């Protein structure tokens, strides 16, 4: 509803937390479809090289 | 290893599936990985992200 006011596309974060399972990553893809944006996973669990 | 080297390293080559793939020469073999308990688990690139 807010980017149909401002004009262009923006950019935000933000971040879902709970219980393992509950279809976050499946809701991701979702929104991905949703808004017509592309979709791209990138696991950083337990990443060390910042390279 | 298990992902070969850059190629532009002096002699690199290809991580060991590539070897398995172009041995068996079926595009879908049954590859039995070992011994997943103890996998070397370092500081030197850590295979289980791999
Ligand atoms: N309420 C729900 N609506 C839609 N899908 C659900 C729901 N609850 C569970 N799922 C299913 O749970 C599975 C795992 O969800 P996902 O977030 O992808 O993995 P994880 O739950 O491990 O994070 C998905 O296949 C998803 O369809």
């Amino acid at each position: 509803a807010v980017s149909q006011l401002r004009g262009s596309t923006q950019g935000k974060i933000l971040c879902f937390y709970g219980p393992p399972g509950v279809g976050k990553t499946s809701i991701a893809r979702s929104i991905a479809r949703a808004l017509n944006r592309e979709y791209f996973r990138f696991s950083v669990g337990g990443m060390t090289d910042v390279a | 290893e298990i992902k070969g080297h850059r190629r532009t390293y002096v002699g690199a080559m290809p991580g060991k599936i590539i070897q398995c793939l172009k041995k068996t020469k079926t595009e879908n073999p049954l590859i039995l990985i070992d011994e997943v308990d103890k996998i070397g688990r370092g500081y030197q690139g850590d295979p289980s992200s791999a």
